[PDB]
């Protein structure tokens, strides 16, 4: 305790410790004492900070705050502790023990990228935005522990060399050297540790070449914490594990000269905001939002202003679109005792002429909670590795990372069948299988799939009659509604579409006139107000609406058969019960919207109308 | 007519698993027409607690009788985890049931049990104080008589913050 | 239970100050008033000061308590009551808001002050919790009050009793009605 | 508490120590609207015994709302009306209780609530 | 639904909380339609010889019993919460300003409105002075202040303002000849927040 | 014998064995008087809190001797009781059981916190692995002296503390005889293992974790992998961290519960009485069959006899045959979902993929560096599935590599396998079925009976039948399966005169409103059934009788079987039915006796009747018939 300058005191001494005592603004909310309190009493045992107070408080300890933060972020946690049990003290009785707490950090300074994380930007204090991929289990780490050796809880700074001397020296002069150490976990610690991940963003230097990543720490409460495939804003701190210059040269042929390994820890992780960036797994959200929420859901002119959410530079497919992102919503696993579990969520085709903006709708769909495109050659039989380190045969299984999320995707058509089949059941029964290696682990999630595709030979065939598809009709099974695309001509069309996207293609034009339609807006909105709305209601039928419909699939296979006797040969789809199974879950999607849980056959006209569509489709 | 409340028919509803020691007549609102005004002496039925809430607890045209969950196993190890005994939404209420239900026993020991799940409220709520941030915490292992107190507490530290300066 | 009720309780109670007149556009009140002259104290509630001082007329003082060394030792004294502490008008948890909104203009040290009436309120509020963790068998004829304020109290008001009644009903029945062997309801 | 407040009131109809006139014709007046009010319900079959003000109805019976008392008299036990155990009374006390055992000191004003 | 719908009754409620466009007299008809739909059953086995007097009949006594107390008492909340709220915004103001419709009266509701507005009525003459002055108690909060200016608002409507004006336009911008009493009605049913 | 609150609370322990509760039940015929002699005592901690709760939490926050001292106190106390069981001088440590719920966790839920408990897991048996034994102490002896010391020998696994660091001794004295007696120089026994979750709480955005285990003597080996597992047991964390990087975990002390036999049953002579007293109602069969597929037309009357394995008929050192039954067909839309009536309702029940390398039934055997020096070995995929039947979809899609590979030990019913490094054989006699489908879709019947499936025409004699499934309606019965189907749609969904509502009673409940979600009994009580009588519970509860009891032959049997199977071959390859006449075979014969063995078990009639005969061949005349 040299008390000159950095001194191990003066930070703990007072300053740090009544910073928040002093933190203050009448209303007499303006501290972090009331958060900590109320925090440690639903056994969180942290809190949130910002790293532009100093401002607020001086101008000295931030630019040594970046410099040796290491010492600093825990001076933060013995102040904590001691300014805390102070009130845990209700009296001096109910500390029955104190506790270990963990500090946060943030800020909106500016997040920088990974091609600049460099030799200068190291053991400081950064700030960044990537995308994540996949990290690890959950092991294990702790703090100190005791040995019977010496019977003292070894205590450490960072987070080894174990000396020669016994400890069990009073055995007279037959003592026990070379380093006799007999570790006593009954009087060990436990902490977190699950190696979070890092992948690059999407546009900065990716161009010419490939994205790189990093590999990531965590210590106490930011596992449970990220889920891949997220958007972060971090704050992070970029740091080394090994050591050494001199002619030590590493392995066998490594190390020229001193070449050690990256990777960083997290101080004070947070998310992002890409209108909702991180709104797939927890609430932050308020009682504002879901007012919002409900009174747009109490507004009976939300579906149809929904019917213009995707096509702000989009003309045209309107009867097309009432039910494009009625997929998103979901129906209800309506599960059974027995194995009955009647499916889930919903899957659609589309095929068409060229043209005709399958591509960019799509990508779309993918923007607007969770979700992945590829297209043929090529998310997912599915993965059985072999551990590089120890040589185990683990499974990384990717419909996984939709299980609850959906999927799009073209190129059914252009990629061959060895890799269709699993994919071909999988969304029937949504338990993904194995039996390859010795493992019978029948996984299994929830995802649904929009299917585009292209017919050869294009409206030919859709002109006279059966050249639809040219691989099979039980993929003409699996699916609900299912649409032509055409682009027939008409020069009323054509003008049409001729300004409608050269307004669109000109100066990057819409950006003030073009929110000022009705209530079509945010796509943003619509990530937080699926994720609610799938997350809680669990529709099921209204009586009246039963008979109807059943009495209509009656007629629809009725008038297939007809159709088939009509032209004496077989003129029909295969009336199926997927069909009744499925429009059910269109009903399903409908009740999920408005949130009324019971919903009527009126409700479901629409329904009888759109898939209508596909019935007269497949009419010829 | 009642210990009043909102949920005031919350009340005389409950159904329950009873069984049968003698004959019966005429159903009513089960399967029955002009089929059975006789029946079996021993058959486990369920029924409202409105028309036998005035049904003779010594006299036995019904019988010992009990729900499961009623059943005094888990009940007895929860007078032992009356600690943790977890509750949910399957037996959303489970609170004052026996303020009906625990002279029709014939086994005393109903009352005992759930008086001392409700002495841990008088130590459960030591950590319910405050109302720390957004929407919703802790919500479904409720019955809907600590939901009261629940979101009653919550408001007074909600107006007492009001207090805490001009706030 | 409330944030102003108990002003109407609270707020009533008196100091001394000083005004800038003497006698104003009207003398004095048929009242327990004092007479008016500047440059001298005169005593007056706390309901007007707020008035006065924001209308600009004058000054105030506070009382003594309103200290250091006595919100000094008064803590500390309050560690080790098991029960209850030194009681400075009883209510100067509303006092010390309604003086520390303005008066601090002048007021001097009205920052270390504000930091100890929080490091006691929040001590004495959480003794208010652990009491709670003794009270067994239906002690419902057994409490404290011995130097408590009421500030506190109101905080803890509904919750419990709208509870209790029905709570301890199992055992409040006991020393009120009868029955065989067991325990009754 | 339109109920059985009446009750107590034909009990004695006290002076203005319990209730006031005003109040009494208020209170009738609006059983009165409650009854002539439901007519608009069911009143060809208006209940067949139970008709006017009945007798289960009831709404403020209850007397045992744990309440908080503040001391103000000897501050030794000063053994005084109430049911229960309140042995160690006092002046600047209080060991809480409920309501019924006290709607006496308070009509003496030997003590005070909170 | 057999014996619940009173939270879809008072769920006319559901948008009124106070930015209420109006109200109405739901959830009475079919379901009163019940109460002589059943006391031919209830009073079926009257004084009759059908049993002779026996155990059987015990429960639907009770059937009746049980089906009227959720009737009545159903009933009571349905009125009584209307009143309530009724009676909270004309603690916002007197019977100047009437409710938003007087349409939502369900017709024995005369009774009641008219009922408590004059108990209160009396309980005013008592109170107030012994003659009885109706004590302005919730609204113009003004301390001596001005008698005749108008002022702004924040879109009010109901258009109930008559007191003393020709026309003076309760809503926003309700800017005309307004005296003292003209406007002495409403301070928090939805205008003055802001001036 | 450290901190000596040790011995306070060895006689802690001591006062549980006073009176009714323990001096009367616990202590005394409790292991050894009974005399199986499982050291592992059973204690629930209940009744420590009801003595002493400083010994009963103290234990779950710490036990670092008390189980020591549990043991101790207890073999001192039977040391009075009983010294006839005082030769076992080890530890005895106990069990310290229950279906109590204090915590409970996941393997996910491990975490960071529980070191130094004793606490619950559940999952899935998984990796039952190798046996070694442990060194306990070593009973040496010197002829040059007559001297025989001893050395006990410790690691952390067991308990704290490590031996003084040193191997056997030799010359320990000064160059006297150091003869190491064994057979008094002891041996536990050791075993180690993992779990999985049984995962279906698992978010599949996320990894289902895992665990790790350690058991020992009286514990060893007690299930399968391939079976679902409650555990209870304590913590430790032994490795360097650091100090030498970083840290692992580790489960020990406790007791088991598997929880989906049926020996787990109360099982009283009582259940086969009411087994056998409903067993004469004749008409129970096609109870049975619209019993496990209640929620679906169509068959399971005979899928019963797969789901029963079959009959064992070996000859006097003769041959064996294989005893089971095996069928399959259809195009999509109640086929795909007839498969898991049998993965979550009956037991041994492990479908397979339809896509599958190198362990549908191979092992592959690959290692590196296990704990022990295993140079090759793993397991399969068929013994799971020993003595029952199997799932499959996707089975068309399947290779053609390894439809060879199951025909094997399908028609062998044999093992005699290996992956080349060491000759391997065992009885796997087992069934399976798979999915189908016709290369295209809607056709099996109009252009050819066979070739709208092409395959080889040698497994249908492997199989039993050939069969048929279709789906098209006429103008007629279009509305009679609509009001079927909307019968599926309504009994399933809850809750189906001026005014109705308002009853007595109503939804407003405190704790049975709605369980999950509600269903009828209306008119499926016009079929007069019980949903105990028709449920799961009885219905599993038979099983094991049927499977106990062997039905052999009668004697009218023979000229029955003769004049139909010469009929079968006189004329079914006739009539609009010839290319589904080409599998004809002398192998009716053996299928014909697995049915009425089958059937002879539904109803355990150790014997044959004629109305069986009609039973087993009236299906197979129905295949077209
Ligand atoms: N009707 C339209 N209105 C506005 N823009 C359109 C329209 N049709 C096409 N476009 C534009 O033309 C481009 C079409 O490319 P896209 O990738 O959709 O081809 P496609 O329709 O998917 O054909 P294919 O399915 O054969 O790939 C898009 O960038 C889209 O913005
Ligand atoms: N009678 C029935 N019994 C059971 N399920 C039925 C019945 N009728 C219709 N279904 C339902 O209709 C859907 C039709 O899909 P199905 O499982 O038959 O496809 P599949 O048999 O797997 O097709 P494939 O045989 O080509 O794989 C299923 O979800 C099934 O539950
Ligand atoms: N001549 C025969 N002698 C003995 N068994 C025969 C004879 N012909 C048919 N069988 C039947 O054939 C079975 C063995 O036939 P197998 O060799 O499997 O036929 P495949 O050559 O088609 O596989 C026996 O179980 C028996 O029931």
């Amino acid at each position: 305790n040299q008390q000159d300058a950095q001194i191990n005191l003066q930070a703990v001494k007072k300053k740090y410790k009544e910073f928040i005592r002093t933190f203050n603004e009448e209303n007499f909310f303006y501290k972090y004492r009331d958060t900590l309190k109320r925090n440690y009493l639903n056994g969180r045992y942290f809190l949130e900070i910002e790293m532009e107070d100093l401002v607020g408080f001086d101008e000295t300890l931030a630019d040594k705050l970046n410099k040796q933060p290491t010492e600093h972020l825990e001076i933060f946690e013995e102040a904590a502790r001691e300014v805390a049990d102070e009130i845990t003290a209700p009296r001096p009785e109910h500390e029955e023990h104190m506790h270990d707490i963990q500090i946060l950090l943030s800020s909106n300074a500016n997040p920088t990228n990974i091609r600049q994380l460099k030799s200068d930007c190291v053991s400081k204090l950064v700030k960044i935005a990537g995308i994540i991929v996949a990290a690890s289990g959950i092991s294990a780490k702790a703090t100190r522990m005791s040995i019977q050796c010496l019977s003292c809880s070894t205590v450490i700074p960072n987070l080894y060399a174990l000396p020669r001397k016994c400890n069990t020296e009073q055995a007279g002069r037959p003592k026990c050297p070379l380093d006799p150490f007999f570790i006593m976990p009954d009087k060990c610690k436990c902490v977190d540790f699950q190696t979070l991940k890092l992948q690059e963003l999407p546009d900065f230097v990716p161009q010419g070449e490939i994205p790189r990543h990093l590999q990531l720490f965590c210590d106490r409460s930011l596992c449970e914490r990220v889920v891949p495939g997220n958007r972060v804003l971090i704050q992070g701190i970029y740091s080394i594990r090994k050591v050494g210059k001199p002619s030590r040269r590493d392995g066998r042929e490594k190390a020229v000269v001193g070449v050690r390994a990256p990777y960083m820890r997290v101080v004070g992780i947070t998310v992002d905001s890409e209108g909702a960036g991180a709104i797939s797994r927890y609430s932050n959200i308020t009682s504002d939002e879901e007012e919002h929420f409900r009174r747009m859901a109490a507004s009976g002119d939300i579906y149809e202003r929904l019917s213009q959410s995707l096509a702000p530079s989009i003309f045209g497919s309107r009867d097309i679109k009432k039910a494009i992102t009625c997929m998103l919503f979901g129906g209800s696993r309506k599960r059974l005792p027995d194995g009955l579990c009647r499916r889930g969520d919903i899957n659609v085709l589309l095929l068409g002429d060229p043209g005709t903006a399958k591509s960019q709708l799509l990508k779309f769909v993918e923007k607007v909670p969770i979700a992945v495109y590829t297209s043929g050659k090529g998310s997912s039989t599915a993965s059985v590795m072999k551990d590089p380190q120890t040589r185990n045969f683990v499974m990384e299984g990717a419909m996984v990372l939709a299980d609850g999320g959906v999927v799009c995707i073209d190129e059914f058509d252009k990629m061959r069948e060895d890799d269709r089949v699993a994919i071909h059941e999988a969304m029937e029964q949504q338990t993904i299988s194995i039996a390859k290696a010795g493992i019978t682990t029948t996984l299994n999630s929830r995802c649904s799939v929009l299917a585009a595709a292209n017919s050869i030979f294009g409206r030919w065939d859709d002109t006279k009659g059966e050249e639809n598809i040219d691989f099979m009709p039980t993929i003409l099974s699996r699916f609900d509604m299912i649409f032509i695309v055409k682009d027939i001509h008409d020069e009323s069309r054509d003008i049409t579409l001729a300004k409608h996207i050269i307004n669109v293609h000109l100066s990057s034009n819409k950006s003030a006139p073009s929110e000022p339609a009705e209530g079509e807006i945010s796509l943003s909105t619509f990530k937080k107000y699926i994720h609610y709305c799938r997350t809680h209601c669990g529709p099921r039928l209204s009586e009246a609406a039963g008979e109807k419909l059943k009495s209509r699939y009656v007629l629809m296979r009725s008038g297939a058969g007809q159709q088939e006797k009509a032209s004496d040969k077989r003129l029909s789809i295969p009336i199926t019960v997927r069909q009744l199974e499925a429009v059910i879950r269109i009903s399903e999607s409908l009740a999920k919207i408005r949130l009324q849980p019971f919903a009527t056959d009126e409700h479901v006209n629409e329904a009888l109308r759109l898939f209508q569509v596909s019935t007269l489709d497949a009419a010829m | 007519p009642n210990y009043y409340s909102i949920e005031d028919i919350f009340v005389t509803q409950e159904k329950v698993e009873c069984r049968v020691n003698t004959k019966l007549q005429r159903m009513g609102f089960l399967d029955s027409g002009a089929e059975s005004d006789d029946l079996e002496p021993g058959r486990t039925v369920n029924l409202p607690l409105w028309y036998i809430k005035e049904l003779k607890v010594n006299n036995a045209y019904f019988t010992v009788a009990v729900p499961d969950i009623y059943r005094n196993v888990h009940k007895a190890v929860c007078e032992a985890e009356t600690t943790h005994i977890e509750l949910g939404r399957l037996h959303p209420y489970f609170y004052e049931f026996g303020r009906y239900l625990t002279p029709y026993d014939r086994n005393h020991v109903i009352g005992r049990i759930i008086f001392e799940t409700l002495r841990q409220r008088v130590r459960h709520l030591l950590d319910i104080s405050k109302s720390d941030g957004q929407a919703a915490k802790a919500e479904h292992r409720l019955d809907n008589i600590e939901a009261k107190l629940h979101e009653a507490g919550v408001r007074t530290n909600s107006q007492y913050i009001e207090w805490l300066q001009m706030t | 239970m409330d944030p102003s009720i108990i002003e109407f309780i609270g707020e009533k109670c008196m100091i001394s100050i000083i005004p800038n007149f003497s006698n104003e556009p009207l003398h004095l009140i048929y009242g327990p008033v004092g007479p008016f002259r500047a440059g001298f104290p005169v005593f007056v509630p706390l309901w007007m000061a707020t008035h006065l001082r924001k209308q600009q007329k004058c000054r105030i003082v506070p009382p003594e308590w309103m200290d250091m060394d006595i919100l000094e030792e008064i803590k500390e004294e309050e560690k080790r009551s098991k029960f209850f502490t030194k009681m400075p008008c009883e209510h100067y948890m509303v006092v010390a808001q309604l003086v520390m909104s303005t008066a601090p203009d002048d007021v001097p040290r009205c920052e270390e002050l504000r930091t100890v009436i929080k490091d006691i309120f929040d001590i004495r509020e959480s003794k208010l919790r652990t009491s709670i963790d003794a009270f067994i068998k239906g002690e419902g004829t057994y409490a404290k009050l011995d130097n408590l304020t009421l500030l506190e109290i109101h905080s803890v008001r509904p919750i419990l009793p709208y509870s209790l009644d029905h709570i301890a009903r199992y055992q409040r029945t006991a020393t009120a009605s009868q029955r065989d062997t067991s325990m009754l309801s | 508490f339109t109920q059985h407040i009446l009750n107590q009131e034909e009990s004695r109809e006290p002076d203005d120590k319990r209730l006031s006139p005003e109040e009494t014709k208020f209170a009738q007046e609006f059983a009165s609207n409650v009854d002539e009010y439901f007519h608009k319900v069911a009143t060809q079959y208006m209940p067949n015994q139970q008709r006017g003000e009945a007798e289960q109805r009831i709404v403020t019976p209850n007397l045992m709302s744990h309440v908080f008392l503040k001391a103000n008299v000897a501050v030794p036990a000063v053994i005084v009306g109430v049911d229960d155990e309140e042995v160690d009374m006092a002046a600047g006390s209080q060991h809480i209780i409920p309501y019924q055992l006290v709607a006496d000191l308070i009509q003496n004003n030997q003590a005070q609530l909170i | 639904m057999f014996g619940e719908k009173a939270f879809d009754l008072l769920k006319e409620l559901e948008r009124s909380s106070q930015t209420i466009p109006a109200f109405d007299d739901d959830g009475v008809r079919q379901v009163l339609e019940e109460i002589k739909a059943i006391f031919e059953e209830n009073v079926a086995q009257a004084s009759s010889y059908n049993a002779s007097g026996d155990r059987s009949l015990w429960p639907l006594l009770n059937f009746r019993h049980a089906a009227l107390q959720r009737n009545k008492r159903c009933l009571l909340a349905y009125l009584y919460e209307r009143c309530r709220r009724i009676k909270a915004l004309r603690w916002e103001f007197g019977p100047i300003i009437p409710g938003d419709i007087k349409q939502a009266l369900c017709e024995p509701e005369v009774t009641f409105f008219n009922n408590y507005s004059k108990s209160l009525a009396a309980y005013m003459c008592s109170a107030g002075y012994n003659q009885g002055l109706p004590i302005d108690l919730t609204n113009n909060l003004r301390p001596p202040k001005s008698l005749y200016i108008e002022v702004r608002c924040m879109e009010d409507y109901g258009k109930f303002e008559l007191d003393d004006g020709e026309v003076i336009h309760l809503k926003k911008n309700s800017q005309h000849y307004l005296p003292r009493a003209q406007v002495e009605s409403l301070v928090r049913q939805g205008i003055l927040h802001h001036i | 014998e450290g901190e000596q609150f040790i011995k306070d609370i060895q006689r802690e322990y001591v006062d549980f064995l006073d009176d009714e509760e323990d001096q009367g039940i616990y202590a005394g015929h409790v292991k050894d008087m009974i005399a199986e002699k499982s050291k592992r005592l059973i204690v629930n901690v209940n009744d420590l809190k009801r003595k002493n709760p400083q010994r009963a939490l103290g234990l779950l926050s710490n036990a670092a001797d008390e189980q020591l001292a549990f043991g101790r106190a207890l073999k001192e106390y039977a040391s009075t009781v009983d010294p006839g069981y005082a030769k076992m001088h080890e530890d005895l440590f106990v069990g310290f059981e229950g279906c109590f719920g204090n915590r409970h966790v996941t393997p996910r839920s491990l975490t960071s916190i529980y070191l130094g408990n004793m606490v619950c897991v559940e999952g899935i048996v998984t990796k039952v692995s190798l046996i070694r034994p442990k060194v306990v102490r070593s009973v040496h002896y010197c002829p040059n002296t007559r001297k025989v010391m001893e050395r006990k020998y410790t690691d952390l696994t067991s308990f704290e503390a490590v031996p003084s660091g040193a191997a056997y001794p030799t010359k320990d004295e000064d160059g006297n005889l150091l003869e190491t007696e064994y057979g008094l120089s002891v041996y536990k026994d050791h075993q180690t293992l993992t779990i999985q979750e049984m995962p279906e709480k698992a978010p599949a955005g996320q990894l289902p974790r895992s665990v790790d285990i350690v058991c020992d003597d009286d514990l060893v080996d007690r299930c399968k992998p391939g079976d679902r597992v409650q555990i209870v047991g304590s913590y430790r964390c032994l490795p360097g961290k650091r100090g030498s990087g970083t840290f692992r975990t580790v489960l020990l002390a406790n007791n088991i519960s598997l929880l989906s036999k049926e020996s787990n049953l109360d099982i009283s002579r009582e259940d086969i009485m009411l087994c056998k007293k409903l067993a004469k109602n004749n008409d129970i069969f096609e109870l049975l069959s619209k019993s496990l597929a209640p929620s679906i037309g169509h068959v399971k009357q005979a899928i019963l006899c797969l789901l029963l394995g079959g009959v064992e008929k070996i000859l006097p050192n003769g041959t064996r045959l294989r005893g089971d039954i095996n069928v399959l067909l259809g195009d999509p839309s109640a086929k795909s979902q007839l498969l898991r009536y049998v993965l979550n309702t009956a037991p041994r029940a492990i479908p397979t993929t339809g896509r599958g390398s190198s362990g549908v039934g191979l092992t592959a055997a690959v290692t590196t560096d296990q704990e022990t020096g295993e140079r090759r070995l793993e397991a399969g995929a068929m013994v799971l599935a020993d003595r029952g039947v199997v799932c499959i979809d996707e089975f068309d899609k399947m290779s053609d590599i390894d439809r060879t590979a199951i025909h094997e030990v399908m028609e062998q019913g044999r093992v005699t396998i290996s992956k080349a490094g060491i000759h391997a054989s065992l009885n796997a006699r087992c069934s399976v079925l798979a999915a189908a489908n016709p290369v295209y879709g809607r056709y099996d019947q109009y252009k050819t009976p066979m070739e709208n499936i092409g395959l080889q025409d040698s497994l249908l004699s492997r199989f039993d039948l050939l069969f048929v499934m279709l789906d098209v309606i006429d103008s007629d019965v279009d509305q009679m399966i609509s009001d079927h189907v909307v019968r599926m749609h309504r009994y399933r969904n809850p809750k189906e005169a001026d005014s109705l509502s308002f009853v007595s009673s109503s939804e407003e409940k405190k704790d049975t409103e709605v369980y999950e979600k509600y269903d009828a009994l209306l008119h499926g009580k016009s079929r007069q059934r019980h949903e105990k009588i028709l449920s799961v519970e009885f219905m599993r509860k038979y099983i094991h009788i049927a499977k106990c009891m062997k039905p052999k032959l009668g004697e009218q049997a023979c000229e029955a079987i003769a004049n139909e199977y010469s009929r079968l071959r006189s004329q079914e390859a006739v009539e609009t039915d010839v290319a589904r006449t080409q599998p004809i075979t002398a192998r009716t014969l053996e299928t014909l006796i697995r049915l009425s063995t089958a059937h002879a078990r539904a109803r355990m009639s150790k014997s044959v009747t004629i109305d069986d005969a009609h039973a087993a061949i009236e299906l197979v005349q129905f295949a077209y018939f």
